[PDB]
């Protein structure tokens, strides 16, 4: 069921664009807007951002093939690196419905463009990064994560990750034969 | 600058040497907790360090019989030239 | 300090990067 990493990769592509729009850590300027799940979402057509973004999911997209994910996290950091708030995309993995799972993933899309109402204000001057928690410490992880030269990954630190006393905010848990994958928003007690 | 506990060099020679010499089968975990405590040192902008670490474990793990020590050290060093490349456009000699 | 959260190296462009 490595079809779930080829769904899961386009979804989670979509995801991040549309949490930079919708958290405005990049000009509405540089957004498109772009059918996807047959509800719309809102796409960068900034060629660096875009690569950052496919580099990203390029290299998680195998380690998804083997279930060796738990958590791919999207994190706004704040003008001091610190995160202050955390989309995380928790994931559990033939009567084959794979059609139908592929529009149960617009109902992620629809709680996330209007998850402001819900969150407080980011200070000014954030940016993001992407954590991928793997289930189990393994050598095959980052053996299957290191295929982009340029494009490297490291053993994130307590301060890529600590958030003291986060508040959670669940937007949208979805539960099929194929995909068990929810989403929830953890930001920082303060700014 | 971590490595299980062991902040000082000299202690991080000796948590490395212990590890290497006595267990035949390391576990996947401590392997990735070298690959990071090597990572940190490139941050921390310690690459004496870091070069004297890789040539410490080099002896040693290609000094082994059991051959997991020789493709564990290839697969730290793998993981640390990758980092080297972007952090300083180049790779560490051996 | 269990080691299973992984990380690009790179940071994404800056928001002054994109604005030109």
């Amino acid at each position: 069921g490595q079809v779930v990493a080829d769904v899961l990769c386009e979804f989670l592509e979509v995801a991040v664009h549309l949490i930079l729009y919708v958290r405005e850590v990049y000009p509405v300027g540089i957004f498109q807007k772009r059918k996807k799940y047959n509800v719309p979402v809102q796409m960068s057509c900034h060629p660096e951002l875009n690569q950052y973004i496919q580099d990203t999911l390029h290299c998680v997209k195998p380690l998804l093939e083997k279930n060796d994910v738990e958590k791919v996290v999207v994190v706004i950091l704040d003008k001091e690196h610190r995160p202050v708030e955390k989309f995380v995309f928790e994931i559990t993995q033939i009567d084959s419905l794979l059609s139908h799972v592929e529009q149960l993933l617009a109902a992620f899309i629809l709680k996330i463009s209007v998850c402001d109402a819900v969150l407080d204000h980011n200070p000014p001057g954030c940016t993001f990064t992407v954590l991928v928690h793997t289930r189990e410490a393994a050598t095959r992880n980052m053996e299957k994560i290191q295929v982009i030269k340029d494009f490297p990954w490291i053993l994130a630190d307590e301060q890529d990750v600590h958030m003291h006393d986060p508040r959670l905010i669940p937007l949208k848990t979805m539960t099929s034969d194929i995909l068990k994958m929810q989403l929830y928003v953890e930001e920082r007690a303060h700014k | 600058g971590n490595l299980a506990g062991a902040v000082e060099f000299n202690d991080v020679k000796t948590l490395l040497r212990e590890w290497i010499t006595t267990i035949s089968d390391p576990m996947e975990e401590d392997i990735l907790q070298v690959v990071k405590y090597c990572t940190d040192l490139i941050e921390e902008k310690d690459l004496e360090k870091l070069d004297l670490v890789i040539k410490y474990m080099k002896r040693l793990m290609q000094q082994s019989v059991e051959s997991v020590w020789n493709m564990a050290f290839d697969f730290i060093l793998d993981n640390v030239q990758v980092v080297l490349q972007q952090t300083y456009g180049s790779t560490l000699k051996v | 300090r269990t080691a299973n959260i992984l990380k690009p190296l790179m940071s994404p462009p800056s928001r002054e990067e994109i604005m030109a």
